[PDB]
RNA sequence: AAUC
RNA sequence: AGUAGUAACAAGAG
RNA sequence: UAUACCUCUGCUUCUGC
């Protein structure tokens, strides 16, 4: 991925019910 | 039609986020044209606006007319004011030492050590200096020279001895003396065979004569300080006045100076003698602190401040006094030393510039009418701005064209010790008990005073206390620039907080063209300047890249210097354009030779003969960096490595960079203007010193390197050393038994 | 023949009446001073004067020399040089045509000895040819202003001493006084001279090169997670405000430099570990994949026979045998037996000023060295009591005396301060107290002695003692003996305990000094963030509320409560004062019910106080919880999170709708209700405690938090939330 | 000893604020000469070389950008002929050279300048240059703008379709070896522009935890494009993208220099002060003054007959105007 | 000493502060919107906006200055043999000969 | 590459 | 686990 | 004239 | 006076801490 794309940014911590 | 207003952008971006754009530093800084006298008059008259409630009284040494504002009668306006009261500065002394304990004594110890290991050569390390025995500025190097060879003439060789100490003691007695001889060279023809017509020709020749002067007359030139204006000065409309000193105070003043700068150091509200990330270091956790110790539920203010007219009012016999006190452990030989620089200040004398251009428009001249020859026409000629000022000068002007300046500090060169006074205001923290806390930071005339209390009501209460305060040590508060806010963001020396100090890169932007020391050092400088700039002042890696591109393109135009393969036409870019038909390994030549530029983020830190070397040629590589080449010249330590930087805030500082010694590190033609002018004789004088030293390296190949220690003479050095090599050289076998006997044939003669 | 030529040109300047006189009225002192004569002034604005300069037609000066007259007076039409001198170097000046002629066609010089004398460069170069580049990481990076190294050295020293090597390298028979620096430096000369043996270069250029690589070069810079000096020249490309970049610097590293980084990465581990339900199983987690340099923890840990107390935790959690060898700079100690707890006392000093210094309890034995020199130390809270020592040189049995005394921490070696000592930083930084007595004692030990004591020496087969002169002597120090000879488990909260459940490791073991490391820590974890500063826990955790504040928020108002207890905000804990963070959580989980369960909703202070709902809660004793004006967070007076106001850490802008989280601006507009914008923040401000009217100036001044607390419910109140904004709130 | 000439005191003109609007305009033409680099090893020089892609050829395809250019390469030559050439009156003109979208080497000139003698001692020393310039603009138009100017018509062109006529607007000017060398280094109005817009381009990037500089322009699959309050529409303000946002600052930062001197240095250093007791109101951090009538006398004094500082002084009280508006959505904010 | 001076010093020393709102804040430069004065002229060094080039596409390499202005204007040809002064705007205190 | 636009 |  | 702006340059000197 | 349509000069007619 480049660094430009919204995909090169981590997995971040998301939440679930 | 849709009409841009460039403001807009505070609306999306706070004026702290983006206040490098309230910077014009792509513009060009105001100058000064032509006299300096009306501005300098006008500091003089001023100086005297504000201590004339003082005590006047005449000077029974020199017979000028002085002030003394200390101790005067308190103001009853907001109007400037140095009727500074020497109980109050004495108590703000006192809480210093209490809330530092055994801070004066320590700091005492530190520098009068220092003094004594100190050497005279530490006077040679100066800008401009004013020479007393020619009456104009000249390099402390020459206007010490120039001094020590005239206090010979009088009989003063405490210069000789090696340290300060004794060079100091020679300075206050040479007041003593009754007549003060100096050199002045005069002119003189001596007929020379030749091949003319009248086998000869004339050459004139300089020959030294004594010329002496009144007792009075050298004690007023040694009080005396030259007066130019403030040239390249960012962020003012109008113009400013500032002087040079002498080779006699300027012994005194590094001694008083470094004393200040041991307290400054110790001191927690200080931002001199500190600077770069250790400065934001500080006032960080200070800020930290003085926000976070506020009491809970109250309010903590900031007052963004500044002090006007910092150097008219502050009086010498306030910093008199205030060494007297910081001396009062340490020995009564140093208690006087620290005594004579403020005593100097307190007398001194201001020397009026050039004077004032007259001129008729219809018969269309010109003429300086020299400051001794102000009053020779009648004041109707002058302009009202002049004809007021003039008048004004009058109870203060001396014959000879100069001004009795008693009170102030025209100069400066205090600002260590002038820190410190500010410092001592900012140690009281209260005043009758009231339910408020001050306390700030100082940088000479800057400061920025934070005040926690009950409520803001109480707070502004806080300040006004300080303002009245400050008026009783000779500070005044600028009602005019200086501002209040609740703490969060404030203002101090150029740096702006906002909850952490904000990035200003407009500041450091002049500093990224090409410097002017020559081709390999400026590649070095730029590149060094880049990379310290990423770092420091945030510049993100694509500006930082184009920084790089705007620097060679600066480079290539100033140094002529452009790629091999482009066809741009000049002298120099001829025989570039055959260097590049020629050499095989283009990628190997330097920028400065028609080569590539190869830098980037990574490899600033490189320098380019080192990056390239690899790739150059073997017979390139060899012409560039040839061991005996004509260009270089005799190297000095500092002349490698260091280099004057003239950054938009402070003193100009010399930076190290890093560059192989080549071809390119050249030098600069001498300026010839000296040819035309009487000061001819320099040129013999320089010649002679240089052959002597360069003859002395010879010798001593360490003197380039290690400054050479000894009382004795340097003939008696050059003599003993150059006896032993012959010596050696001889039972070792390198001389012979021809040139050996030669040998001791020619120094037996010395 | 040079001697010959040197006294002939002697002999033609003394003929000369004015440099005769020069010669012998100038003192070697004042050589310094006719050297800096010239007619030269200061050019003020050399940028200009060189862009100007180079538009003329001659503007360099050629020396005299016979390599000046190689060059030819013009070129194909093209004016090189003039007849004319130069008035400074008594030679034809040229134009700049004349340095690309000789680069072009100019005689091919002698380049031998070249890369060896220019070798620190070279070097520069070489580690970054060989280096590796990571991979670059968008994110907040908190930046500290530490005094760091800027150019690596082939050995450090003082300027004086290096001074002295460069003479003995370069112009011995000048040197002077010869030093003992000489002998110890005395395989560096040899080295150097063999080197510069066969170079034409000038010596100023030898001797300036050399000063390079021997005299540090130490200054402040902002950095993070980087100080070894062949990071700090690259520290450029490093890392800014907002970014970060992964890179590997070719050639050597240091084994100092890898134990010094190997410490960081795992006290960092633990702090954060710490907070976690079962800490061991977190740790364990993240020391597998955390990296040093390119080494792993764990290789590091198992190579490196050296550390602290959070060092061993670890390597017991990872399976590795316990080194229980704490260093003291040059002095390296082994636990033996006895077990100390550190405690901060207020230690004053002989010179007459007090000190915060963290005094170790318990009696204890170590097994010392220093050098060749080794030994056996006791000691007790403030006091020496016995040193065993071996007999070897005397300079390392003499610094071994002073490290030991100075560890002991005895109430006899702190009355022997008596000069000056700096346990503050020039820049009002904090200087570790112990580590400062150290470096004073070790120069100046003729206090320590005589402040000491003295007594009869030992009386058996072996034991003989020595005196201040450091030999056999009668009188020994009080307590200084010379002689002739010489498996743990793990529990889940990080402690090492024996087969007999004697523990001798904890948790509150660990140091509380968060520093700087020397190499680059990079954990090989997606929650790799977790490890983060102060600055960037905060600003990253409010990230995640904000990327799912639409999901939160929903969830919550419907009646859920299981985001209270998020992975994502644990993370954020372990950067509070494990202390008051149940008492937070209480006042903050009260606060957030308040706003859903009345429905007096402010998004922008859910957003603030969502992250301290983590910690289980802590209430008072009549079931209250505790009330707060701001909440305090690990290091700085900086980092707090206002409550009734808005912090340097976290604010918010009714205006725009603009939140700034350490500086960094996000905007909350299309996440706010349109009634929200009336909602005042008097309601969500104190727990249990609602908005009935506006000031009433009856009840009287603004309430403290301890007079908010102590109130019976259905009572009136004045607060104020923000400067010129009083409220009337009562208790529900 | 004559009475020193004072600056006299103007009113403010359209023809200031239509530079700006135009100068900040995009174009077809790339002016810009920026030299070779190094090639991209470490991830953040490729980084860098993106965002350039981006905030370069932003400025490159403006109008500000050649006309910059041109100040430098005129500036550069004509201090050039200054020092070799004193005695001699020399023949300059006014090069640009030009690359347009397909890629193709255009060399303009905007028209010919007289060198007179060029003695130059002092750094402050004055060599008169004659400016004979081409135009399309009549100057009976805006009569009130070339009080200065001597203007002819020299012919027409055709360059849209409408027979556009040709002027020579003429001027006897004067420069010096300061405003000559600091118009050489006018290439850094780039990086004092793009530093302060790549720093929103990394705060921004900080936050999404990736390269938004193609988003902040342009947008992508997440994010929209960034716009800013740029300028009026007959008093109700516009927005505008990230790209006009950063050429309205390098115009500003090229004005800076056009109409560098002593009025705006004193104006720009005095108005700072009014600039963050206005930003401590909109952070609502209780501002208090000591002399405001006398801190404004500092800022007042500074307007006199320069353009720029003129066009500030009027932008200024219309930015005060509509932060003045702003202030009224929080006063009424917390007190129900 | 300081607390004796602070006490027989006259009040009207003071920094007599006030605190700042919106509409304190009068708009910088009366006289700028006045009409009685001039309006401020153009005095930049060369043209800015108003400028025109004459496009001359080059053969992709460097020429002489002199060559470069020459050839440009061997292109435009009807502007550079106009022999005949066309006066529109005259300055003050210029000459229209003279300068044609 | 990039090809900036405007109104 | 710092000082220089 | 013009640059420029509280005072200069628009060449100086033998 | 004169050589002098010649000769020299371009930061060195005051640039501080
Ligand atoms: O780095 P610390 O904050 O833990 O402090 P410091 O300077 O003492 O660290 C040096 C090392 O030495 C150990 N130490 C110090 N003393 C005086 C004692 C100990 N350890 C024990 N068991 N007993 C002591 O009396 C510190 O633990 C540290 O490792």
């Amino acid at each position: 991925y480049s660094p430009t794309s919204p995909s090169y940014s981590p997995t971040s911590p998301s939440y679930s019910p | 039609g849709m009409n841009i207003n460039p403001y807009f952008l505070f609306i999306d971006v706070p004026i702290q986020a983006a206040i490098s754009t309230t910077f014009p530093y792509t513009g060009v800084p105001p100058y000064s044209h032509g006299t300096g006298t009306g501005y300098t008059i006008d500091t003089v008259i001023r100086t005297h606006e504000y201590s004339n409630k003082g005590k006047q009284y005449i000077s029974d040494v020199t017979g000028c007319t002085m002030v003394d504002p200390t101790n005067g009668p308190l103001p009853e306006d907001n109007e400037p004011s140095a009727y500074a009261q020497l109980d109050c500065v004495l108590e703000a002394l006192d809480r210093m030492d209490e809330e530092h304990p055994g801070l004066f004594q320590a700091a005492s110890q530190n520098a009068m050590e220092t003094l004594m290991v100190t050497t005279v050569d530490k006077l040679t390390q100066g800008r401009q200096t004013f020479d007393w025995t020619v009456c104009r500025n000249q390099p402390a190097a020459t206007a010490l020279n120039t001094t020590i060879t005239s206090f010979r003439l009088n009989d003063l060789n405490g210069a000789d001895k090696g340290g300060l100490i004794p060079f100091c003691q020679d300075i206050i007695d040479s007041l003593d003396r009754p007549e003060m001889t100096f050199f002045s060279v005069k002119n003189i023809k001596k007929k020379l065979p030749a091949k003319n017509r009248k086998g000869f020709l004339i050459k004139r020749i300089p020959m030294k004569v004594k010329d002496k002067i009144t007792k009075v007359e050298y004690i007023k030139r040694a009080l005396s300080l030259n007066t130019m204006t403030k040239d390249a000065e960012r962020g003012k409309l109008k113009r400013r006045a500032i002087a040079t000193a002498g080779i006699q105070i300027r012994g005194f003043v590094l001694v008083v100076e470094n004393l200040a700068k041991n307290i400054c150091e110790n001191l927690e509200q200080s931002g001199l003698p500190v600077g770069g990330n250790e400065k934001k270091a500080k006032l960080s956790n200070a800020v930290a602190k003085m926000l976070s110790n506020c009491p809970p539920g109250g309010i903590s203010m900031t007052v963004t401040g500044d002090n006007t007219k910092w150097n008219e009012c502050l009086n010498p016999r306030i910093f008199l006094a205030m060494t007297e006190r910081i001396t009062r452990d340490s020995p009564i030989w140093f208690r006087d030393f620290c005594s004579i620089a403020p005593v100097l200040f307190s007398n001194k004398i201001a020397r009026l510039g050039k004077g004032f251009m007259i001129t008729s428009k219809t018969k269309r001249l010109k003429a300086q009418i020299p400051c001794p020859d102000l009053f020779s026409i009648p004041l109707e000629r002058y302009n009202e701005e002049t004809r007021a000022k003039l008048k004004k000068l009058k109870p203060f002007f001396n014959e000879e064209g100069t001004a009795s300046l008693s009170p102030g500090m025209m100069m400066g060169m205090f600002n260590m010790l002038s820190t410190v006074l500010g410092v001592a205001a900012l140690g009281i923290k209260n005043i009758g008990n009231k339910e408020y806390l001050w306390d700030g930071l100082q940088s000479s005339d800057d400061f920025a005073l934070f005040v926690n209390a009950k409520d803001e009501e109480t707070c502004m209460e806080g300040i006004n206390d300080f303002y009245r305060t400050c008026k009783l040590l000779g500070i005044n508060m600028s009602k005019k620039k200086s501002y209040c806010n609740e703490t969060g963001m404030f203002e101090f020396t150029s740096m702006f907080y906002r909850d952490g100090f904000v990035s200003n890169f407009a500041m450091e932007l002049p500093s990224f063209g090409v410097a002017g020391v020559n081709e390999s050092a400026d590649m070095a400088i730029g590149m060094t300047i880049i990379k310290n700039n990423m770092i420091n002042n945030g510049m993100g890696p694509a500006t930082a890249q184009t920084a790089i591109q705007l620097f060679i393109a600066d480079y290539r135009y100033t140094y002529k210097c452009h790629r091999g393969d482009s066809k741009v036409e000049g002298k120099r870019m001829k025989i570039i354009k055959e260097l590049w038909e020629n050499t095989k390994g283009r990628d190997g030549l330097l920028v400065a030779d028609g080569g590539p530029n190869i830098y980037n983020l990574r490899n600033l830190h490189i320098p380019e003969i080192v990056l390239k070397y690899n790739l150059m040629d073997p017979e390139y590589k060899g012409r560039l960096l040839h061991p005996q080449n004509p260009f270089v010249g005799h190297l000095s330590i500092e002349g490698i490595k260091e280099a004057d930087i003239t950054p938009a805030h402070g003193p100009v500082k010399k930076m190290d960079y890093d560059a192989v010694s080549g071809t390119h590190s050249w030098r600069t033609k001498r300026n010839r203007s000296i040819l035309n002018t009487d000061q001819r004789n320099m040129i013999l004088e320089e010649q002679c010193y240089a052959k002597c030293c360069n003859l002395f390296e010879a010798c001593f190949n360490s003197a380039s390197y290690r400054k050479p220690v000894g009382q004795h003479s340097m003939l008696e050095a050059m003599a003993h050393r150059l006896r032993m090599d012959a010596r050696l050289d001889y039972e070792s076998g390198r001389m012979s038994k021809d040139d050996f006997e030669k040998a001791m044939a020619h120094l037996g003669e010395i | 023949g040079m001697t010959l030529a040197k006294i002939e040109l002697l002999k033609q300047l003394l003929r000369d009446n004015e440099a005769k006189t020069v010669l012998k009225q100038t003192t070697v002192d004042q050589y310094n001073i006719i050297r800096k004569f010239n007619t030269s002034r200061i050019e003020k604005n050399p940028s200009l004067r060189m862009k100007w300069a180079m538009c003329s037609n001659f503007p360099l000066a050629l020396t005299k020399g016979d390599m000046a007259n190689r060059i030819p007076l013009e070129y194909k039409g093209i004016q090189l040089k003039t007849n004319a001198e130069d008035i400074g170097t008594k030679g034809q000046m040229c134009s700049i045509a004349a340095v690309t002629w000789w680069n072009t066609y100019g005689p091919i010089g002698d380049t031998e000895g070249f890369e060896r004398v220019y070798e620190s460069f070279f070097l520069r170069k070489m580690r970054l040819d060989n280096a590796t580049w990571g991979r670059i990481t968008f994110g907040p990076v908190e930046r500290v202003r530490k005094r760091v190294l800027l150019n690596p050295l082939t050995k450090e020293m003082p300027p004086d001493e290096a001074s002295n090597v460069i003479m003995e390298i370069l112009f011995p028979k000048e040197a002077g006084i010869p030093r003992e620096s000489t002998w110890i430096h005395r395989e560096l000369i040899k080295e150097k001279r063999e080197k510069l043996k066969g170079t034409m270069i000038t010596p100023i250029v030898l001797a300036y090169m050399l000063e390079r690589e021997l005299v540090a070069r130490r200054r402040f810079l902002p950095v993070a997670g980087a100080t070894s000096a062949e990071f700090i020249e690259m520290l450029h490309c490093l890392q800014g405000e907002n970014w970060r970049q992964i890179y590997h610097p070719g050639g050597n590293k240091l084994t100092e430099s890898r134990s010094q980084s190997m410490i960081v990465a795992c006290r960092k581990i633990i702090r954060r570990s710490i907070v976690a339900s079962n800490p061991l199983e977190l740790a364990v987690e993240i020391a597998n994949k955390t990296v040093i340099d390119t080494e792993p923890l764990k290789s590091c840990l198992a190579a490196i026979d050296g550390g602290d107390v959070a060092c061993d935790i670890i390597r017991a959690a990872l399976g590795l045998k316990i080194r229980q060898r704490q260093r003291f700079g040059r002095l390296e100690l082994k636990r033996i037996s006895g077990r100390g707890f550190k405690n901060d006392e207020e230690i004053l000093i002989g010179n007459g000023t007090i000190q915060k210094i963290g005094i170790w309890d318990g009696e204890e034995e170590f097994h010392v060295r220093c050098g060749e020199c080794r030994g056996i130390l006791k000691k007790s809270k403030m006091k020496l009591e016995k040193l065993l020592i071996n007999s070897a040189k005397k300079e390392d049995m003499r610094d071994l005396i002073i490290l030991c005394m100075v560890f002991s921490q005895d109430t006899r070696m702190f009355q022997g301060v008596r000069g000056e000592i700096n346990f503050l930083n020039r820049a009002g930084q904090l200087l570790s107290p112990m580590y400062q007595l150290q470096r004073y004692f070790l120069n100046r030990s003729n206090d320590l002695f005589d402040q000491w004591g003295y007594e009869e020496s030992p009386k058996a087969s072996e034991l003989h003692g020595i005196n201040e002169s450091m030999n056999a002597s009668d009188y020994t120090l009080k307590g200084v003996v010379v002689t002739r000879n010489v498996k743990v488990s793990i529990t889940k909260n990080l402690s090492l305990i024996k087969r007999t459940g004697e523990v001798i490791m904890g948790a509150n073991d660990v140091s509380e000094l968060e520093s700087q490391a020397q190499l680059m820590i990079t954990y090989d974890t997606p929650k790799m963030w977790e490890m983060g500063t102060t600055k960037e826990l905060v600003q990253n955790t409010y990230q995640w509320v904000l990327k799912n504040l639409v999901t939160l928020k929903a969830q919550f108002l419907l009646g859920k409560e299981d985001m209270f207890q998020w992975d994502a905000f644990e993370a954020f804990e372990s950067i509070i004062p494990q202390k008051m963070a149940g008492q937070y959580s209480g006042f903050a989980r009260a606060v957030l019910k308040q706003m859903r369960d009345q429905e007096v909703m402010k998004t922008d202070q859910f957003i603030k106080l969502l992250p301290f709902c983590f910690s289980p809660p802590k209430l008072r004793s009549n079931g209250e919880p505790y009330q707060f004006l701001k909440l305090v967070l690990k290091g700085g007076g900086e980092n707090f999170i206002e409550v009734r106001k808005g912090s340097p850490l976290f604010s918010y802008n009714p205006q725009t709708e603009v939140l700034t989280i350490c500086g960094r601006m996000m905007s909350l507009k299309g996440k706010i209700e349109d009634e929200e914008r009336n909602r005042s923040m008097g309601n969500a401000v104190l727990a249990g405690f609602l908005v009935s009217g506006k000031y009433d100036p009856d009840l009287g001044d603004f309430k403290t938090i301890e007079e908010l607390e102590k109130l019976k419910p259905g009572e009136k109140a004045n607060i104020l939330l923000y400067q010129g904004k009083p409220v009337k709130v009562v208790k529900r | 000893q004559e009475e020193p000439k004072i600056p006299n005191k103007c009113r403010v003109a359209a023809w200031v604020q239509t530079e700006m609007n135009l100068l900040s305009t995009l174009t077809s033409k790339r002016a810009l000469d920026l030299p070779e680099i190094g090639p991209d090893v470490a991830p953040v020089e490729h980084v860098g070389s993106e965002r350039r892609k981006y905030f370069v050829n932003e400025i490159n395809y403006c109008k500000a950008s050649t006309v910059m250019m041109k100040y430098v390469l005129f500036h550069t030559s004509l201090l050039n002929e200054s020092n070799a050439s004193m005695g001699k009156y020399k023949v300059i003109p006014i090069t640009n050279r030009v690359v347009n979208e397909k890629g193709e080497s255009f060399d303009m000139l905007y028209g010919l300048a007289v060198k007179g003698q060029s003695h130059l001692r002092g750094d402050t020393d004055v060599v008169t240059v004659v400016t004979f310039e081409f135009s399309s603009t009549d100057p009976r138009v805006d009569s009130g703008k070339w009080p200065k100017y001597t203007v002819f018509r020299i012919g027409s062109l055709f360059v849209s379709g409408r027979e556009k006529s040709v002027y020579l607007y003429c001027r006897v000017n004067g420069t010096n070896k300061i405003q000559m060398k600091w118009g050489m280094e006018a290439r850094r109005c780039l990086l004092q522009s793009m530093q302060q817009m790549e720093a929103i381009v990394e705060q921004e990037s900080s936050i999404q935890g990736y390269d938004m500089t193609k988003a902040c322009f342009k947008g992508d699959r997440v994010n929209s494009p960034k716009t800013f309050s740029i300028g009026t529409q007959e008093g109700k303000l516009v927005k505008g993208s990230f790209g006009k946002a950063l050429r309205v600052i390098f115009t500003k930062c090229l004005m800076h220099y056009v109409f560098g001197n002593a009025q705006l240095e004193g104006f720009s250093a005095e108005s700072r002060r009014l600039l963050l007791l206005i930003q401590a109101l909109k952070d609502r951090k209780g501002p208090w003054v000591f002399d405001l009538e006398g801190m404004y006398s500092g800022i007042e004094e500074c307007i006199s007959n320069n353009p720029w500082v003129i066009q500030s002084a009027y932008w200024f009280n219309e930015w005060l105007g509509f932060e003045k508006e702003g202030s009224k959505v929080l006063e009424s904010v917390d007190e129900i | 000493a300081i607390e004796r001076n602070l006490a027989r010093m006259s009040p009207l020393v003071s920094v007599t502060p006030k605190k700042l709102t919106w509409e304190d804040l009068r708009p910088i430069g009366p006289h700028i919107y006045n009409h009685e004065l001039p309006e401020v002229p153009y005095n930049a060094f060369l043209l800015m906006s108003d400028e025109l080039g004459l496009a001359n596409m080059t053969e992709g390499k460097s020429k002489k200055p002199k060559t470069l202005a020459k050839e440009c204007l061997e292109k435009y040809s009807t502007l550079r043999d106009q022999t005949d002064p066309i006066l529109i705007m005259k300055s003050e205190k210029a000459n229209e000969n003279f300068l044609w």
